[PDB]
C-alpha cells in the first residue's frame, strides 16, 4: 500500500478523482483513470493559518 | 462525448453499444430463417427441373 499526502485549497478537494481536469489536477498531481483506493481528507483551518 | 467527462460518459454511451447490438442480432436472425425459406423452394425447381 502506498500512501502520500499533501494541502491544498478546499474548493479543489473534488478534484482529486480519476478523469478530473484543471489548473491543479492537469499539472501538478494527477489520479490514474483506474484507480482503486479510498480517499481521506478533513479541514486544517486550525494547525495551517 | 463534448459534453461529458469520461467517468460516466463511459457509462451512458454502453446503452447504445447494448441496443445497437440487440438490433442488430434480430437482421441475421430473420436473414437465417428466409435463407431457409428460399432454400426449400431452390430445392423445389431443382426437382421440378
Amino acid at each position: 500500500v502506498y500512501a502520500d499526502s499533501f494541502v491544498i485549497r478546499g474548493n479543489e478537494v473534488s478534484q482529486i478523482a480519476p478523469g478530473q481536469t484543471g489548473n491543479i489536477a492537469d499539472y501538478n498531481y494527477k489520479l490514474p483513470d483506474d484507480f482503486t483506493g479510498c480517499v481521506i481528507a478533513w479541514n486544517s483551518n486550525k494547525l495551517d493559518s | 462525448l463534448s459534453r461529458l467527462d469520461p467517468p460516466e460518459a463511459e457509462v451512458q454511451i454502453d446503452r447504445l453499444i447494448t441496443g445497437r447490438l440487440q438490433s442488430l442480432q434480430t437482421y441475421v436472425t430473420q436473414q437465417l430463417i428466409r435463407a431457409a425459406e428460399i432454400r426449400a423452394s431452390a430445392n423445389l425447381a431443382a426437382t421440378k427441373m
